[PDB]
């Protein structure tokens, strides 16, 4: 009930926090899958695929974190708290 | 009443003389 | 001269109604120059027309309520207003719209005479309570955007609109064509009635604009000017 | 601006040259940014698409001091900045400068993108009210455009005989058009048909019934095309609001607005309605002249009035009969209500839409006392300690003050300008402190299960008016967890325990009548490191329950630093608060009773000696007081404050009996934690 | 200005006198001992506040040391014309009127009673016969800066004491022009300022040229007055003195003969004039910002001429003699193209930031050759060229012309310092316009920066094409107290159309105090309201009715001084009509171009290890304790973490991120913090044993060492 | 806080064995502070894709 | 009810300078917008020439003086920025400015080459004595808007060139006045009074009619969409 969002605003946070019990989890919960992410771009050229590139497809040149975020919001992602 | 001759006349709306003039500063 | 970089339209369809028409790049200081003239001319420049009076049959003193019908005068006045009809005759022309016994009446139930026609018939006017009728006579004339009601035997003339487009807003926003960042980016927002698209609407009022600046190119055809080249 | 931006993203940028193919080698990109071709540029606005930076204002004071934002290009070499963040900066573009980092690790990153982004920090931490809505010239533009002026043009006429009503309009684009063409004034009485705005519940629940509004659904609505207008920044299914728009009414409205919405829609509507205030601003004719500034229409009259007085006292002091501390206390006392009655006067005389008043009355900025120290009477003023001057100034500010006026009035000026750099350095100080002595707190567990918690008056009842809401209920119990179940007079329960008592569930314990509600608060809390989330409650910023993890103490600490540099003065200033913290005895001690009793006072000079007899027995607790400060109220039926220590009057335990300020240790011995 | 104002200081710390935190309280407030003696409005609104002051105009110091002040005496009720002047002591017996009271024209006081300052800071009017002494001018307790605020009578002491202090702080323009309305002392001011040349004695001027101007006296014999173009100031702004007599023009002594820098015919100009009009514009003027016309830009109104001195020295080493020389080794030819014969820029080439200005090389004969290195010097007969280069470049940040340069040479015996052979000064200029982030302020402290520089074509104009120059805010005039503004705009439109009061029916009621030559005035006329004497309101209401109508013949601004604009964008008037008129506007010295700064990386520091440079890298900002409590509030650990360990102490870390930046790779883990380990390794040399303990009670060597690649 | 001298000479007397553990003390040494996304139940999640998505992504 | 009169333009010539031009009828609140377009299209968009360096023998930049002359280089300088010429050709050309003895030496003593014209020879330039000589070589090109002397900063040329601030400006002053004719029946209309001041480089109507052509192509991008 709103008009698109644009610019990292994207997307929102209070969709973002229903799928994270809180907002220090999530930070870490997108910074950490951002790593693999970017690990991966790296890894590309040659090796092994352990590390899976992004579920979603990327938009032109998205940074590794804004498509960790975009994923998450896809619930294309899951994680265990420590 | 401009002590320097080459003054720029301004008129003014001062309405109490000066009757000391001001020192070198 | 020439332009750095020819502005182009490129048109976004938000509904059948709306649109966002954008018009980029421009140089620094055009944006506003194009859209406020732009916006008066689409919103008071294209031509229309629009019920101008109407004659209910038992109202003489207006303020009260017409019998048989739960609907006041004002909101029977309102109803009608929002009418969207398209007329071919430069002369005014009488149109009755008549309805006995309960029911509904609604804009679909006006017999139009030659020319005029109504782009909306499923528009509800009113309710008709039992053994109710109504007779009124409503006059629609051709004009050009908005007017007041004219004229101050039962008559009640209306505020009338003769546009078919009936509102519009525009946006300047900063753009960057290779290190400049100050050109403009035209951001154009209109919404016309059903009886003309928006495409049409903006056409119109551009062919208009072009014309009443002929004008002033007339003066002298042989000055030099700024011009964007062919596409 | 374009050259911060690329001397601060330079190996970002270097990467990316090389990955284009502009340059082969990282030498050669490094020479190419430094020569700084063209088609660095076209990069550049590429590597910082999604990049946030953070902007910091020192000295930062609080949370919202350093907050982080998207970067965008700009020619010149000023960093731009939005309107709204410069309260929470609480900076104010006169030449200040603030620096600019940048986050580099992907957590870096996401922080700075999830918990500092400047759209997150709406609220402040230390209370719920916005911290970024209309502020300084935006409020003045909505003020303008909701207001409603009687007989205006276009202005809802009842039909007479012949003519029918005039003024209805079939929606806003027909209001809008009228009123380009010049026969409608945006803020003019009317009766538009509205057909996308959720209407009133007053409204709603009659013309419609309890069925439920819908988009699509007419309307008519008695407003002005200025509050049609205004309303549509707000977001769809927000209820039509047909008030002024006063400085206090759009902060009701954001807080009713990010109470209920997603932080996207609060961020959003925040900007629209930035927008419309600056656009409305302009077109508001809000300037300042000697039109504008009016003088009272006699002034000779109240002047030669309290002159006489003032004479009055003048003769009869120069005859020997007072004294002269006397003659400066009666010079003061007719002088300030001199000053009392210019300001009345002013008052009474000024139109409504004078901008002079219109800046002040719609809460923009500023308030009547300054409105009168200009075109009124600046008043009394103070010498260099702080003793008010017993000769007025009887000259406004734009009649111009005399020569030895202006010098008199240098005093106060200079005194508060050299007592604000002080004020500053103890605010820092007590904040130091603070922080150093809570950095411990921390929010630990979810919920220490603790059954034991402090009970907080919701709002005291009286035998006429029976529920008469706290003057203080929004900052005692308005985001605590409840924390046993509000039972009422009858059997069955309000709100059960683990609520959030909020602003719905505070009006329904009103509503039934409860006054004493125990809630829990980190006062009792069981946990033995930090707290745990559910007795701390509802987090401020937030908005909702705190989260596990959150470092509490920090922000208890700079809340109570933040406001230490705006408030100004037995001390009642900083020093007190300051003192109050530290712990330490009261300068004006006051005596607290040590047990109910009937006070035998007695009254003897250089030293006052208060003995109270108990009410069941015992010694006579003795009190050889000082004879100087004074008696305070005592706690008869009445309990009013015109009330004196009467003689026998009886007493409750731990009651202060003379006026200052109870010692702590007193009240922990006697009473109790 | 500043200089006048700097040799009139008072100060009151420095040896022999109260320290800063000495200096309680009490003494830096003011005292009814001050007036005449020591202004009250002006000193500097730092921390330093209090303890510096100026000496009022007619203040002059005794033989011992104690501040006098004239005052005149009254022999028996009545004024007299002769002066004595009286210090602080021979005030407090004596009884002192004030200078606003009214006097007949012989002497005699018109009231009764007069208000008077008794001996302690005490006024009371007393009996007309008691009064013994009278102050000589209302301008008597301002200091110079102060003096030159028209309508300080309306402004409230915190502003003034704002205009004060800025009016220190303007830069010299290109082109000075004399405010419209400004008080008496703009005119003595400059004269005794020394900026300003004045001719000796009386004469004919027998040739002027842009260099020197000679006068014939009358004596016969000749003077020439040498005058210093385009010399840099101290504090860098340039300086000029451009003659104003004509050749043939007769000149008496004392007159003024070339302004200097600040100075149009003789009286201080420290600013142009601006056509303000007050409201508020679209929040691109919000909270104190200011909204120019781009006319101000292109036509140079508000541009200023700013000079830098780079200077570098040859000096002999242990090893050899440094010399400046035209050949560096491995440099390409473009880089030397500007470079003259003997090493050093050429007159007028305009250099950049990073050009060579000096050829300096040095020699380092007397070091460790590589044996590769020696091996290739024979291998291709290549010179061992051991000299380094210390080339003198411009600073980052700098351009400009190369207006001149001197070069101090020893082996002609120019009196160098000890240890030097060469040194050469290089002048670069520049010429800095007007553009966002600079500061502007008016005479009553209503500072402002620049928010935006509109086109011409947007700003409001007036019912004539005019467009303002200049838009501010209106919430900013009442809250400030400072009125006074407005009434300099609305007197400075009347001084510029020039008005014409009605006087066939007679003079009009409010304009009988008039001076009787004031009753009328050209467009563009020179206007002055000494400081406490000037213009009433009642005056200005008058003379805003009574303006000359412009050259079409319609009058713009209506009798309150307002007038209806256009909007610029939208095309349509503004619905209320809006305030207009000129306001004399500086340009502060707290420009954009000096604050602005970035590193990405640049040298570090030697014994801390932390971020440092001297305009090679800007250098780092200070993160202090308060900006890391801030973050902790975040709950923003890793941010923190970053800010403090990665870059800005942890070598390794500094060294390996710029690595991982540049490539792909992700940003690897901190260190430990170098502030620690130095903490660490400097507690354990005061013989006190600091292990780092971990699980199990067992010590962490701290000392590690690996070797990357 | 106070007199650094005597605080240390306090300390290495009675050879005080404090623990690094509190917001202050974890910032000088360059450890990731005992509050927000330091702490542990925050600072070791393992994410990885769910299933469903790594499936229907080859 | 329509006014079918489409639109009429008349020209009435106040001065060389000065004209104004008189448009009527149009559409009720629509003479303002119109007026406001063509005021900000002359103002910016109405192309000229103005001089765009200026090569003084003797003299290496602009912060000197040359002997004889009363007024430093500086100045000059900004004298020289009021100069207004029409420079047919569009090409840098050249313009050569020889005097030498005692006098004053005006605009009109620039000899300007075939194509180029001074329209204000009156101007004073500087002031001369015996001693001293003044020899300025300076170019003209043709332009619009305001370009800054950065332009020629960069050109790579000898260090005699002193690059100046060019204004490719003719028009000086606009304005309009919205004469309404509104009446209580609705047949009402507008009239636009737009006073055109030019700087003596061309004559109104050429200004007029170059802002007018701007438009006409610049808004031929919306009729063309369709
Ligand atoms: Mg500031
Ligand atoms: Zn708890």
């Amino acid at each position: 009930g709103y008009d698109t969002p644009l610019g990292i605003t994207n997307p929102p946070i209070d969709e973002l926090l229903d799928r994270v019990s809180s907002k220090y989890a999530l930070v870490i919960y997108a910074a950490k899958r951002a790593r693999q992410i970017n690990d991966y771009y790296n890894q590309l050229g040659e090796g092994i695929l352990e590390y899976v590139g992004p579920l979603v497809e990327p938009g032109l040149q998205e940074k590794p974190l804004s498509i960790a975020l975009r994923e998450i919001h896809a619930d294309l992602l899951e994680h265990t708290e420590g | 009443n401009n002590s320097v001759p080459g003054a720029p006349n301004r008129v003014s709306f001062a309405k109490l003389r000066e009757p000391l003039e001001v020192p070198g500063l | 001269m020439l332009i750095s970089q020819r502005p182009t339209l490129s048109e976004d369809v938000l509904t059948d109604n709306r649109s966002q028409f954008v018009i980029e790049p421009l140089e620094p200081g055009f944006g506003y120059t194009l859209g406020n003239s732009l916006r008066r001319t689409l919103l008071s420049s294209i031509p229309g027309a629009a019920v101008t009076s109407i004659r209910i049959d038992g109202v003489l003193h207006e303020f009260t309520t017409v019998p048989g019908v739960k609907e006041d005068v004002t909101e029977i006045i309102l109803n009608l207003k929002s009418l969207v009809v398209s007329s071919e005759e430069d002369e005014p022309v009488t149109m009755y719209l008549r309805k006995q016994g309960p029911g509904e009446v609604t804009a679909g139930d006006i017999v139009p005479p030659a020319g005029v026609t109504v782009h909306n018939p499923g528009m509800h006017i009113a309710t008709l309570n039992d053994k109710g009728k109504l007779e009124v006579e409503l006059v629609v004339e051709r004009g050009r955007g908005y007017v007041p009601a004219v004229q101050n035997i039962g008559r009640i003339p209306v505020d009338s609109i003769y546009s078919p487009v009936l509102k519009v807003t525009y946006k300047v926003d900063a753009t960057r064509v290779e290190q400049r960042t100050d050109f403009d980016k035209l951001i154009l927002d209109v919404e016309t009635k059903n009886s003309i698209s928006p495409r049409d609407a903006l056409a119109s009022a551009g062919k208009t604009l072009v014309e009443l600046f002929g004008l002033a190119r007339e003066l002298n055809v042989e000055a030099e000017g700024i011009e964007i080249g062919p596409s | 601006p374009k050259l911060m931006a690329l001397e601060l993203f330079k190996p970002f940028v270097m990467k990316r040259l090389v990955d284009l193919n502009h340059a082969q080698n990282i030498k050669s990109a490094k020479r190419m940014v430094e020569r700084q071709r063209p088609q660095v540029w076209d990069v550049l606005e590429e590597v910082i698409a999604e990049h946030p930076v953070l902007l910091n204002r020192a000295p930062t004071l609080h949370r919202l001091g350093i907050q982080a934002f998207e970067p965008m290009l700009v020619e010149g070499k000023a960093i731009q900045l939005h309107p709204l963040v410069c309260e929470a900066f609480n900076a104010d573009f006169d030449g200040d400068q603030m620096a600019v980092h940048l986050p580099l690790s992907a957590e870096a990153q996401a922080e700075a993108r999830i918990l500092m982004l400047s759209s997150n920090n709406i609220l402040s931490p230390a209370s719920g009210r916005p911290l970024a809505m209309p502020r300084l010239d935006m409020v003045t533009g909505l003020y303008y455009l909701t207001t409603e002026v009687p007989g205006d043009t276009g202005e809802y006429q009842p039909a007479s005989g012949d003519h029918p009503e005039t003024g209805v309009y079939s929606s806003p684009a027909e209001a809008i058009m009228a009123a380009d063409r010049g026969v409608l004034s945006v803020r003019a009485k009317i009766k538009v048909r509205l057909t996308q705005l959720r209407p009133p519940v007053e409204i709603e629940a009659e013309l419609f019934g309890h069925s439920g509004w819908q988009p699509g659904d007419a309307w008519m609505a008695e407003t002005t095309l200025g509050r049609v207008m205004f309303n549509e920044l707000l977001p769809l299914g927000y209820p039509f609001v047909n008030k002024q728009m006063h400085k206090k009414v759009q902060a009701a409205i954001i807080n009713d607005l990010a109470e209920r919405y997603p932080m996207i829609v609060v961020a959003q509507t925040v900007d629209k309605l930035k927008d419309a205030g600056f656009y409305w601003a302009t077109r508001s004719g809000v300037t300042v002249s000697m039109a504008d500034v009016l003088v009272p229409p006699r002034k000779k009259e109240i002047l030669d009035h309290y002159e006489e007085r003032a004479d009055k006292v003048e003769k009869q002091f120069q005859r020997g009969a007072l004294n002269h501390d006397e003659r400066n206390e009666a010079l003061v006392e007719i002088w300030k209500e001199a000053t009392d009655e210019v300001g009345q006067a002013l008052r009474e005389h000024y139109p409504d839409d004078n901008p002079i008043i219109t800046i002040v009355d719609s809460g923009a900025t500023g308030n009547f006392t300054q409105t009168r120290t200009l075109a009124g009477m600046k008043g009394l003023v103070t010498n260099p300690k702080g003793e008010f001057i017993p000769r007025p100034v009887k000259s406004s500010f734009r009649e111009g003050l005399t020569v030895l006026e202006y010098f008199i009035n240098t005093h106060g000026a200079r005194k508060g300008l050299a007592d604000t750099a002080l004020r500053t350095a103890d605010s820092g100080y007590l904040t130091r402190r603070l922080v150093d002595v809570s950095q411990d707190v921390i929010v630990r567990e979810h919920d220490c299960q603790t059954e034991r918690g402090i009970v907080v008056e919701l709002a005291e009842r009286a035998p006429d008016g029976t529920l008469i809401r706290d003057p203080y209920i929004e900052t005692s119990a308005y985001a605590r967890t409840l924390g046993t179940d509000a039972v009422d007079e009858a059997g069955n329960v309000i709100v059960e325990r683990g609520q959030d008592l909020g602003d719905p569930e505070i009006d329904a314990l009103l509503a039934a009548g409860i006054t004493q509600v125990k809630v829990r608060s980190v006062l009792t809390c069981a946990t033995s490191t930090g707290v745990c989330a559910t007795c701390y409650g509802r987090s401020m910023a937030t908005g909702k329950l705190v989260d596990i993890g959150e470092a509490v103490g920090i922000v208890a600490a700079q809340s109570i630093g933040e406001p230490g540099t705006q408030l100004t003065m037995i001390t009642g200033g900083l020093p007190r608060v300051q003192e109050l913290f530290e712990a330490r005895v009261p300068r004006g001690k006051a005596p607290i009773a040590d047990v109910t009793g009937r006070v035998r006072l007695e009254d003897g000079e250089r030293f006052y000696k208060i003995t109270i007899v108990p009410d069941d027995g015992g010694e006579e607790v003795v009190y050889d007081k000082i004879s100087k400060r004074q008696r305070l109220r005592v706690f008869k039926h009445e309990d009013g404050s015109e009330r004196v220590l009467s003689d026998g009057d009886h007493v409750e335990v731990g009651q202060q009996l003379m006026e200052g300020s109870a010692d702590p240790h007193e009240v922990l011995r006697v009473q109790g934690p | 200005l500043s200089g006048l104002t700097h040799k009139r200081r008072l100060s009151a710390l420095g040896p022999g006198g109260l320290s800063r935190e000495r200096a309680g309280l009490e003494v830096r407030d003011v005292h009814p001992s001050h007036y005449g003696r020591m202004c009250p409005i002006e000193t500097p609104e730092g921390p330093n506040i209090g303890l510096i002051g100026s000496l009022s105009v007619y203040a002059r110091v005794n033989p011992f040391g104690f501040i006098e002040t004239p005052y005149r005496k009254v022999v028996d009720g009545v004024v007299s014309d002769e002066i004595v002047y009286l210090t602080a002591d021979e005030e407090d017996r004596h009884v002192v009127a004030q200078a606003n009271s009214p006097i007949d024209a012989d002497g005699r006081f018109v009231e009764p009673r007069v208000l008077v300052r008794r001996k302690a800071g005490e006024v009371e009017y007393v009996p007309s016969s008691e009064v013994d002494y009278m102050d000589v001018s209302p301008r008597q307790m301002v200091s110079v800066a102060t003096a030159m605020i028209p309508f300080l009578e309306h402004d409230d002491a915190n502003r003034a004491l704002m205009g004060a202090n800025m009016q220190r702080q303007a830069v010299p323009l290109v082109r000075s022009e004399a405010p419209l309305v400004g008080t008496g002392m703009e005119l003595r001011a400059a004269i005794d300022a020394g900026d300003v040349v004045v001719a000796e004695e009386s004469g004919v001027i027998e040739e002027v040229s842009a260099d020197y101007i000679t006068v014939m006296h009358d004596n016969g014999t000749r003077r020439t007055y040498r005058m210093r173009k385009f010399a840099r100031s101290n504090h860098g702004t340039c300086a000029n003195q451009c003659p104003i007599v004509d050749a043939g023009d007769r000149v008496e002594a004392g007159q003024v003969i070339a302004d200097g820098p600040c100075t149009d015919d003789g009286e201080m100009a420290l600013g142009k004039n601006l056509l303000v009009a007050i409201m508020p514009w679209e929040g691109h003027n919000y909270e104190d910002a200011i909204i120019l016309s781009n006319r101000l830009v292109e036509e140079d109104v508000l541009t200023s001429i700013h000079i830098e001195e780079h200077e570098i020295d040859a000096r002999d080493t242990k090893l050899g003699a440094e010399e400046i020389t035209r050949d560096i080794p491995n440099i390409s030819d473009e880089v030397l193209a500007d470079l003259d014969e003997r090493g050093i820029v050429r007159i007028g080439a305009e250099v950049r930031d990073g050009d060579i200005l000096v050829g300096k090389v040095t020699p380092k004969g007397e070091t460790e050759l590589t044996p590769e290195e020696r091996l290739l010097r024979a291998i291709f007969g290549e010179k061992a060229r051991e000299v380094r280069d210390t080339s003198l470049k411009v600073p980052h940040g700098e351009s400009g012309k190369v207006i001149g340069i001197r070069v101090f040479s020893r082996e002609d015996e120019d009196e160098l310092p000890a240890g030097v052979n060469e040194l050469v000064r290089v002048y670069v200029a520049q010429k800095r316009k007007i553009s966002d982030g600079d500061k502007l302020a008016g005479r009553h402290g209503n500072k402002g920066v620049i928010g935006k520089i509109l086109p011409v074509e947007d700003m409001p104009f007036l019912a004539d094409g005019t467009p303002v120059d200049i838009i501010l805010n209106t919430h900013g005039v009442p809250r400030r107290m400072n009125i006074g503004q407005i009434l300099e705009t609305h007197l400075g439109w009347c001084a510029h159309s020039g008005w014409k009061v009605d006087a066939a029916k007679g003079v009009p009621d409010w304009a009988a105090r008039l001076p009787d030559e004031l009753l009328e005035a050209q467009p563009n006329a020179i206007v002055s309201t000494p400081v406490f004497d000037g213009a009433q309101e009642a005056e200005l209401q008058g003379l805003l009715s009574c303006t000359l109508p412009n050259r079409d013949g319609d009058v713009l601004v209506d009798a309150d001084g307002k007038a209806m604009l256009f909007d610029g964008r939208s095309g349509e008037p503004f619905p209320y009509p809006v305030t207009v008129g000129y306001m004399y506007i500086m340009k502060l010295h707290h420009l954009v171009d000096d604050k602005i700064h970035a590193r990405s990386t640049g040298p570090y520091s030697m014994i801390t290890q932390q971020p440092l440079g001297g305009k090679a890298q800007f250098g780092g900002q200070r993160f202090g304790e308060m900006e890391c409590w801030a973050m902790q509030a975040y709950g923003a650990a890793y941010t923190l973490q970053e800010l403090l360990t990665i870059k800005s102490d942890d070598t390794v870390g500094r060294v390996k991120v710029y690595e991982a930046i540049v490539k792909g790779e992700n940003i690897p883990e901190p260190g430990i913090p170098e502030s620690f380990k130095v903490l660490l390794k400097e507690l354990q040399s005061l013989c006190l044993n600091v292990e780092v303990l971990s699980s199990d009670g067992a010590a962490i060597e701290l000392r590690e060492g690996e070797d990357e690649d | 806080f106070q007199e650094t001298t005597r605080v240390l000479t306090d300390a290495a007397i009675n050879c005080r064995s404090d623990k690094l553990n509190g917001l202050k003390e974890n910032v000088i040494i360059g450890k990731l502070i005992p509050a927000g996304t330091g702490i542990n139940r925050y600072r070791n999640i393992a994410v990885q894709p769910t299933e469903e998505a790594r499936a229907a992504a080859y």
